C-alpha cells in the first residue's frame, strides 16, 4: 500500500509521503525496510525533481523537504544544463526563495537547522552552475540582506562558508581544471566585500550564534586568502583576545589561529613578526586566566571528559605544536619572550601526559622535532633544559613495547635527550629502579616499560659509562628477582633481565664471561614449563647471536674450542624440552654462527655436525618411508618429515648460499619424496573425493610439499653459484613439479608451485630459456582457466600467476614468442583479465605487465611479429584500458592506467606502429595511423558515453593525443574527462586548460 | 663489579 | 570518635578451555562462528546439574548456554583433529531454547582430547 | 535508551562485516554489497546499564548509495571505515566526513582503519592523521581477528552516557531447561555438518 507515490501517473499525495518516510526514520523492522525501498525508487525516479516544487512547500515533515532536497541536488549536479533555461530560473527562484522564509520564522530558523542547511547546500550547487557568469550580483546582495536580519546574516555566513568548501577544498577531484580556476578566481575576485562584512560582524557583535557562524566560515577563507587580509587587520588581536574569553567561540577561535600560524607570509617583516609573536602571547594569557593555569593536571581533565575538554586540549596540542615548530625561534633570543616560550612549552609537557594514544602521537611528533634541533642548532639546549629533564620522565613512563612505529618514535626522542644530558637519563631511570625495589612503583607493567626504557638507549653512552650503567640495572634487576615470591613474579623480572641484556650486544661482546653465562641461562630456561619463558629464551637467543656472532665462531681466550662447537654438542638436550617452532629458531641462530665461518672446511664442518640430528632422522624415514610407502598414512611419520623441512629452512634461511652442501645432502631423496607425497594425495582425493583436501592426513601430506618448494625457494633466491643451481638443481626440480600440477584436479594444486617457479625465473631464467618453455607450457593454460570465470576463487593461484607471468615476460620474454597464436591470445586476455580486478595485487600485476610487454614489442622492431601484434591487440589494449579508466570501480589503478595509456597513444604519435592499424577498405590508403586512431576513439567513445556531445570528444582527444608525453598534465586531462561524463553539458573548451 | 654480577645471575632460579 | 567517608556464583568450574564454537547453517551448507573465548563447565551447587557456560572476549556475550545431556554425543568434523560436532537441542544463549548442531575447536588435539574426557566426565554426573 | 549510529566508508571497507560480528558472532567472508541502508539494533551490557545502538550501516558504492546523506539525520553517533590495505578508502575518508558532518554538526565519531590482519599493509600508522584536527577517535581494527574490534563501540558508549569508566560487562547466564519423532532429522543434518570442513583449519583457535 506503500507503494502508491512511486506511480507518477496521478499525483504526489504528500500525506502519504509523509507517512512513508516517517516509517522510514521513526519506524522499524519490516515496515522501515520496504519503505526505505520505495523512497529509494522514487528519490532514483528521473522526474522526481519536479516534484519537489510540491513537498518543498506543502509538506510538513523535515525530513521529506531534506529528501527531496537531495532529489534537486542530483538534477542540479548532473543534468542542470539539459533543462529548458526557464527550469533553471524556476528552481533557483524557488530555493532562494525558500531561504528567505526559513530566515524570517524565528521557530523554523531554530528548529530545523538540517533543513536549511541542506538549503544552502543546494543553493551552492547552483552557484557553482551559475555564477558569477549569470549571478553577478550575488554576493553584493548577499551582503546587503544581511544588514537587514540577524538569522540571515547568519545563514549567508553558512552559504558563504560552504561555497568557500566547494571552491577551494573539495573541487581538485569534482570538477574540471577549469571550472575549479574559474570559481577560485571569482571568489579571489570578492573576497575583499566578503572580508569586510566578516571583520565587521566580529567586531560589532553580539549574537554568539551569528559570531561563532562568522569564526566558522573564517576558518575555510584562511585555506587561501592571501595573508595581508590577517596581518594588516585587526583581525588577529580579536582572536587571540576577545574570542579566546568566551567557550561559545573558543573552540573555533583556536582553530582559526591554528590555520593562521601556517599562513603563507613573509619572513624577513620584522613588524609581522611582533605580531606572530603577540597574538601567541595573547592566546596564551586567556588560557591561562579564563580556562587554566600551567600547573593544571590536564590528564585528570581529559581523563574525566567534561563537556568539550577532551576536544578542547586536543585542539590546544594541535594549536601549540603547530606554531612552536614554525615559530619558536621568534622566542628564543629575546630575553622578555622567555617565560612564554616555557609555559607554551610546559602546557606541552602537562598535555604529554594524557592517556590518550593519538594525542600522544601528535604531541611526540613535536617532541621530535625540538629535540632534533637542540641536537644540532648551536647555543639552543640551554634555554630548555628543564623543559627536556620532565620530557625524559614522561617518555620513560609511556613507553610502549618494542605499536611498533610508536616504539620506534620514542626511542628515537629518547636517545636525543639521552645525548642531551646523559647524566640526567640516568639518574631517572636508576631512580625508577630503585622505585621498583621499593615497591611503590612496582607492577608488571611499570617494571617492563622502564626496561623498554632502559633498553632503548643502547649505543648512547660512552662504553665505560654504559658499562657501570649496565651493571647497576642487571645487579638491581637481579636482586628485584631475588626478592620477589611466586614463579610468576620471577619470570617477569628475568625476562626483563634478558631484554636489557639482549639489547646491550657492545657490553656483551667485550665481557666473554659474562656473555656466556648469559646463554647458558637461556638454554637452562629453554627447559622452563612456565608460559612465555621458553619463547623469550629463544628470541633472545637469536637476538644475542645476530649481534654477537663472531664471538660464538672464534676460539676465545680461556678455552679450547669455539663456543659454536660446544653449542652443537649439546644441541639435543638444550632443545629437548622445546616445541618444533622453538627449535627451528634454535638451529637458525646456530646458522647465524656459522656462516660467520668463512674457513669453507671448517664451516662446511660445523654444517653437517649442526645437521646431524636432522640428517639422521632423515636418513631412516626415507629408508623405512621408501619401503614401504605405507608409513606416509602415519600422522606421526607426516609431522616429523615436515619439522626435518622446516629445520632445513630455518638454517637455509640464516645461512643462504653456505647452505648449499647441506641441500646436496638431501636433495634427490627429497624430490623423490615429493613425488611420494603427491602420489598419496592424489590417491586420497580418488578414493574419498575433493574433501579429502580438507582432512588432517592430507593438509599435512601437503604441508611437506609446501615446506619442499619453500626450501629450495629459500636457496636459490640467495644462491651465488648459479651455474650449479642450473646444472643440479632446475631440472630435477621442474621434472618433479611441473606435471604433477598440470595433472591433479584444481582443488589439488599448490599454489606455491607458481611461486617457487617465480624465484626460479627471477633468478637463473635467462639461463633456462626450454625451462622457462616447459614452465608456461604446465602451469599458464590450467591455471588461467582455474581464474578466469570470476575474480574470487583461487586468491592465491591468482596472486602467483600473474606473478609469475610477470618475471617470465621481464626475463625471458622469448617464451611467449614461442607459444602458439592461440596461446598468445589467452595470454592477452589473462593480461586484460587482471586490469578488472579489484584485488589490487592483481591489477598492479596486471598493468605493469601490460606496459612492458608492449615495451618488449617495441624493442623488436620492425618484424612481423611487432607488426602483427599491434594489428591484433593494439586497440584490444586501448579499449580496454579505458574500460578501467572510466567505470569508476578500478579508482586505484589510475595512475598505472594513465601511464599505459600514454604509452599506447605515443607510439601512434611517434610512428612507431609500422602497419597501418586499420583494414585498407575501410579507411582511404595512405591515412596516417594518428588519424584512424583518433576516429576510432571518437567512435568508441560516442558508444560508451553517448550523452557526450561530438565536439565534447573532440577536444578531449585533441588535448589527450597532444600531451601524451607529459604524464602529469595527461593525467589531469583523463581527471577532467571523468568529471565531464558524470554530468550532461561539460565545456569542451575545459580541455585547453594546459 | 663484573666477577660478582657473573655468579648473581648464575644463582638466579625461578623456583623457591 | 571519627566518621570514615552474573549469575554464577552457585556454580562451580569443573573444566575451563579457550575455544572457537560454530553453529551450522543448513539452508546454506555452511559453518559460522557464534563466538571466541573461554568454555567452561559449570556444575551447580544446588542441583550438581554440569552445563556448558561460553563467553564471547571483550563483550562477554553468551555464545553457548545449555545442559550437557548424557544422550548428546561427540562426532569428529572431516576436516579437524582439535573439533567435535554434536547437536544440541535447548541452547539459551540468545534467548528461548533453540536447537542447534554445534562445532567447538580448540587450540590443539590435546585440549580437544581432555575436553572429551570432560565432556564424558559430565553426562556422569547429569545421569544421577 | 537507544542511540542511532551511521556507518560510512568506502564499498569493500568490511562496514557489513564489522556489524555482523557483533550481530552472531559470525565472519562473513563474501563480499555482497549492502543496498542503500540495512539497519540493526545491537545491544550492550554495562556496568552503567545495557545500551542499544540502532545501527545504520550504510551503502559504500556510489551506485548503490540510496538516500546517502539522507541516513545520517538525527544520527547520534558515528563510524567512519577504511581499508588499510587499500590507499583510495582512506584518501575518500575526508569526503565522507564531509558529508557526514554537514548533516550531524556535533556528535562523536570513530574513524576505523579495518583489515590491520592483512599483512601487506598499505596505508601506515604514521600516514593516518586526518582525525587529528577533526576530534574523531581512531582505531586500528580488523573484523576477521577481532582486534579492537569492541573499541568503537566502548568509546561511543562512553560519550553517549557520558560516563568515562563505563565498562562492558557480563550479562547473567540464567539456568538451562532440560522426541523420537525429530531423532531421524537431527541426525540427519547432523552428517551433513560433520562432512562440511570447518573453515579456516590453519588459524590458532
Ligand atoms: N582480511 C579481512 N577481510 C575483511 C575484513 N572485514 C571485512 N572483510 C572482507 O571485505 C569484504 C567486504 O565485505 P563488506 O563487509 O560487505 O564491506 P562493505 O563496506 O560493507 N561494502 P559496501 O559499503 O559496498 O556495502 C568481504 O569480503 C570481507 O570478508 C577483515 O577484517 N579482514
Ligand atoms: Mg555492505
Amino acid at each position: 500500500s506503500m507503494e502508491g507515490i512511486l506511480d507518477f501517473s496521478n499525483d504526489l499525495d504528500i500525506a502519504l509521503l509523509d507517512q512513508v518516510v516517517s516509517t522510514f526514520y521513526q519506524g522499524s523492522g519490516v515496515q522501515q525496510k520496504q519503505a526505505q525501498e520505495i523512497l529509494t525508487k522514487f528519490q532514483d525516479n528521473p522526474d522526481a525533481w519536479q516534484k519537489a516544487d510540491q513537498i518543498l512547500q506543502f509538506s510538513t515533515n523535515p525530513q521529506s523537504k531534506f529528501i527531496a532536497l537531495s532529489i534537486l541536488d542530483k538534477l542540479i549536479t548532473r543534468k542542470w544544463k539539459l533543462l529548458p533555461n526557464d527550469h533553471r530560473i524556476g528552481i533557483r527562484n524557488f530555493v532562494v526563495g525558500m531561504i528567505i522564509s526559513m530566515c524570517q520564522d524565528d521557530e523554523v530558523f531554530k528548529t530545523q537547522k538540517n533543513l536549511i542547511n541542506k538549503s544552502d547546500l543546494t543553493l551552492v550547487q547552483i552557484l557553482k552552475q551559475e555564477w558569477p557568469q549569470n549571478w553577478p550580483e550575488f554576493i553584493p546582495e548577499l551582503i546587503g540582506s544581511s544588514s537587514s536580519s540577524v538569522n540571515v546574516c547568519e545563514n549567508n555566513m553558512i552559504v558563504l562558508k560552504l561555497l568557500s568548501e566547494e571552491v577551494f577544498d573539495f573541487s581538485a577531484e569534482q570538477m574540471t581544471q577549469a571550472k575549479a580556476l574559474h570559481l577560485k578566481n571569482s571568489m579571489s575576485k570578492e573576497f575583499e566585500q566578503i572580508f569586510k562584512l566578516c571583520f565587521q560582524v566580529l567586531e560589532q557583535g553580539s549574537s554568539s550564534s551569528l559570531i561563532v557562524a562568522t569564526l566558522e566560515s573564517l576558518l575555510r577563507y584562511l585555506h587561501w586568502i592571501p595573508y595581508r587580509y590577517i596581518y594588516e587587520t585587526n583581525i588577529l588581536e580579536l582572536l587571540s583576545t576577545k574570542f579566546m574569553t568566551s567557550p561559545d567561540t573558543r573552540a573555533i577561535t583556536l582553530k582559526c589561529l591554528t590555520e593562521v600560524s601556517n599562513l603563507k607570509i613573509p619572513q624577513d617583516n620584522d613588524l609581522i613578526k611582533r605580531q606572530t609573536v603577540l597574538f601567541f602571547q595573547n592566546t596564551l594569557q586567556q588560557i591561562a586566566t579564563s580556562v587554566m593555569p600551567v600547573t593544571a593536571d590536564l590528564k585528570a581533565t581529559y581523563a574525566n571528559a567534561n563537556g568539550n575538554d577532551q576536544s578542547f586540549l586536543q585542539d590546544l596540542a594541535m594549536f601549540l605544536t603547530t606554531y612552536l615548530a614554525r615559530n619558536r625561534a621568534l622566542l628564543e633570543s629575546d630575553e622578555s619572550l622567555r617565560e612564554l616560550l616555557l609555559n607554551a612549552h610546559q602546557y606541552l609537557i602537562q598535555l604529554s601526559k594524557i592517556e590518550e594514544r593519538e594525542l600522544f602521537k601528535t604531541t611526540l611528533d613535536y617532541w621530535h622535532n625540538l629535540v632534533a634541533d637542540l641536537f644540532y642548532e648551536p647555543l639552543k639546549k640551554h634555554i630548555y633544559e628543564e623543559i627536556c629533564s620532565q620530557l625524559r620522565l614522561v617518555i620513560i613512563e609511556n613507553m610502549v613495547r618494542p605499536t611498533i612505529q610508536l616504539y620506534k618514535s620514542e626511542r628515537e626522542v629518547l636517545v636525543y635527550l639521552t645525548h642531551l644530558n646523559v647524566i640526567d637519563t640516568e639518574e631517572i631511570m636508576i631512580s625508577k629502579l630503585a622505585r621498583q625495589i621499593d615497591g611503590s612503583e612496582w607492577s608488571w607493567h611499570n617494571i617492563n616499560t622502564l626496561s623498554w626504557a632502559i633498553g632503548s638507549i643502547s649505543g648512547t653512552m660512552s662504553e665505560d659509562t654504559e658499562k657501570r650503567f649496565v651493571v647497576t640495572v642487571i645487579k638491581d634487576l637481579l636482586g628485584l628477582c631475588e626478592q620477589k615470591r611466586g614463579k610468576d613474579n620471577k619470570a617477569v623480572v628475568a625476562s626483563d633481565i634478558m631484554y636489557v641484556v639482549g639489547q646491550y650486544p657492545r657490553f656483551l661482546k667485550a665481557h666473554w664471561n659474562f656473555l656466556r653465562t648469559v646463554i647458558l641461562k637461556l638454554f637452562k630456561f629453554m627447559h622452563e614449563t612456565h608460559e612465555g619463558v621458553q619463547d623469550m629464551a629463544c628470541d633472545t637467543f637469536i637476538k644475542i647471536v645476530q649481534k654477537c656472532k663472531y664471538h660464538f665462531v672464534i676460539q676465545q681466550p680461556r678455552e679450547s674450542e669455539p663456543f659454536i662447537q660446544t653449542i652443537i654438542r649439546d644441541i639435543q638436550k638444550t632443545t629437548a624440552d622445546l616445541q618444533p617452532q622453538q627449535v627451528h629458531t634454535f638451529y637458525k641462530a646456530c646458522g647465524i654462527i656459522i656462516s660467520e665461518e668463512r674457513s669453507v672446511a671448517e664451516r662446511n664442518r660445523l654444517l653437517s655436525d649442526l645437521m646431524q640430528l636432522p640428517n639422521m632422522a632423515w636418513d631412516t624415514i626415507v629408508e623405512q618411508s621408501t619401503a614401504n610407502p605405507t608409513l606416509l598414512l602415519d600422522s606421526e611419520t607426516v609431522k616429523i618429515i615436515a619439522n626435518i623441512i622446516k629445520t632445513n629452512v630455518a638454517v637455509c634461511t640464516s645461512m643462504g648460499a653456505d647452505f648449499y652442501p647441506q641441500l646436496g645432502h638431501i636433495y634427490y631423496n627429497m624430490l623423490q619424496l615429493y613425488r611420494a607425497v603427491s602420489s598419496m594425495i592424489s590417491a586420497q582425493v580418488a578414493a574419498e573425493g575433493l574433501i579429502a583436501t580438507k582432512t588432517p592426513k592430507v593438509r599435512g601430506l601437503r604441508t611437506i610439499k609446501k615446506e619442499i618448494l619453500k626450501l629450495v625457494e629459500t636457496y636459490i633466491s640467495k644462491a651465488r653459484n648459479l651455474d650449479d643451481v642450473v646444472k643440479v638443481l632446475v631440472e630435477p626440480l621442474l621434472n618433479a613439479v611441473l606435471e604433477d600440477y598440470m595433472n591433479n584436479v584444481p582443488d589439488a594444486r599448490d599454489a606455491e608451485v607458481l611461486n617457487c617457479m617465480t624465484t626460479v625465473v627471477e633468478k637463473v631464467g635467462h639461463m633456462i630459456p626450454q625451462g622457462v618453455i616447459l614452465i608456461l607450457q604446465s602451469v599458464f593454460e590450467c591455471t588461467l582457466d582455474m581464474i578466469n570465470k570470476d575474480f574470487t576463487e583461487y586468491p592465491e593461484h591468482r596472486v602467483e600467476f600473474y606473478k609469475l607471468l610477470k618475471v617470465i615476460n621481464e626475463k625471458s620474454f622469448a617464451a611467449f614468442l614461442e607459444l602458439p597464436p592461440a596461446a598468445f591470445k589467452l595470454f592477452v586476455d589473462a593480461i586484460c583479465w587482471a586490469f578488472k580486478h579489484n584485488n589490487r595485487d592483481v591489477e598492479v600485476n596486471g598493468l605493469q605487465i601490460a606496459l612492458d610487454l608492449v615495451k618488449n614489442i617495441e624493442r623488436m622492431g620492425n618484424v612481423p611479429f611487432a607488426n602483427e601484434f599491434h594489428k591484433n591487440y593494439f586497440f584490444i589494449f586501448v579499449s580496454e584500458t579505458f574500460f578501467v579508466l572510466t567505470d569508476s570501480d578500478h579508482k586505484s589503478g589510475f595512475s598505472k592506467q594513465a601511464l599505459l595509456l600514454m604509452k599506447l597513444i605515443s607510439l601512434v604519435y611517434d610512428n612507431k606502429i609500422s602497419v597501418p592499424l586499420y583494414q585498407e577498405a575501410e579507411v582511404p590508403q595512405g591515412t596516417s595511423n594518428q588519424v584512424y586512431l583518433s576516429q576510432y576513439l571518437a567512435n568508441m567513445l560516442s558508444n560508451a558515453f553517448p550523452h557526450l556531445t561530438s565536439e565534447q570528444i573532440a577536444s578531449f582527444l585533441s588535448a589527450l593525443t597532444k600531451q601524451c608525453k607529459d604524464l602529469v598534465v595527461f593525467k589531469g586531462t583523463l581527471r577532467d574527462f571523468l568529471v565531464q561524463i558524470k554530468e550532461v553539458g561539460g565545456d569542451p573548451t575545459d580541455y585547453l586548460f594546459a | 663489579a663484573l666477577e660478582a654480577l657473573q655468579k648473581k645471575l648464575e644463582e638466579l632460579e625461578l623456583d623457591e | 570518635h571519627f566518621e570514615p567517608v552474573t549469575m554464577e556464583e552457585d556454580e562451580e568450574v569443573l573444566y575451563k578451555v579457550r575455544a572457537k564454537l560454530f553453529r551450522f547453517d543448513a539452508d546454506a551448507k555452511e559453518w559460522k562462528e557464534r563466538g571466541t573465548g573461554d568454555c567452561k563447565f559449570l556444575k551447580n551447587k544446588k542441583t550438581n546439574k554440569v552445563r556448558i557456560l561460553m563467553r564471547r572476549d571483550k563483550t562477554l556475550k553468551i555464545c553457548a548456554n545449555h545442559i550437557i545431556a548424557p544422550e548428546y554425543t561427540l562426532k569428529p568434523n572431516v576436516g579437524s583433529d582439535r573439533s567435535w560436532v554434536y547437536a544440541c537441542t535447548a541452547d539459551i544463549a540468545e534467548g528461548e531454547a533453540e536447537a542447534f548442531t554445534f562445532a567447538i575447536r580448540f587450540g590443539s588435539k590435546e585440549n580437544a582430547d581432555k575436553f572429551k574426557e570432560e565432556f564424558e566426565k559430565a553426562q556422569e554426573i547429569n545421569k544421577k | 535508551v537507544q542511540f542511532k549510529l551511521v556507518l560510512v566508508g568506502d564499498g569493500g571497507t568490511g562496514k557489513t562485516t564489522f556489524v555482523k560480528r557483533h550481530l552472531t558472532g559470525e565472519f562473513e567472508k563474501k563480499y555482497v554489497a549492502t543496498l542503500g541502508v540495512e539497519v540493526h539494533p545491537l545491544v550492550f551490557h554495562t556496568n552503567r546499564g545495557p545500551i542499544k545502538f540502532n545501527v545504520w550501516d550504510t551503502a559504500g558504492q556510489e551506485k548503490f548509495g540510496g538516500l546517502r546523506d539522507g541516513y545520517y539525520i538525527q544520527a547520534q553517533c558515528a563510524i567512519i571505515m577504511f581499508d588499510v590495505t587499500s590507499r583510495v578508502t582512506y584518501k575518500n575518508v575526508p569526503n565522507w566526513h564531509r558529508d557526514l558532518v554537514r548533516v550531524c554538526e556535533n556528535i562523536p565519531i570513530v574513524l576505523c582503519g579495518n583489515k590491520v590482519d592483512i599483512k601487506d599493509r598499505k596505508v601506515k600508522a604514521k600516514s593516518i592523521v586526518f582525525h587529528r584536527k577533526k576530534n574523531l577517535q581512531y582505531y586500528d581494527i580488523s573484523a576477521k581477528s577481532n582486534y579492537n574490534f569492541e573499541k568503537p563501540f566502548l568509546w561511543l558508549a562512553r560519550k553517549l552516557i557520558g560516563d568515562p569508566n563505563l565498562e562492558f560487562v557480563a550479562m547473567p547466564a540464567l539456568a538451562p531447561p532440560e522426541d523420537p519423532a525429530l531423532a531421524a532429522q537431527y541426525e540427519h543434518d547432523l552428517e551433513v555438518a560433520q562432512t562440511t570442513a570447518l573453515p579456516d583449519e590453519d588459524d590458532d583457535l
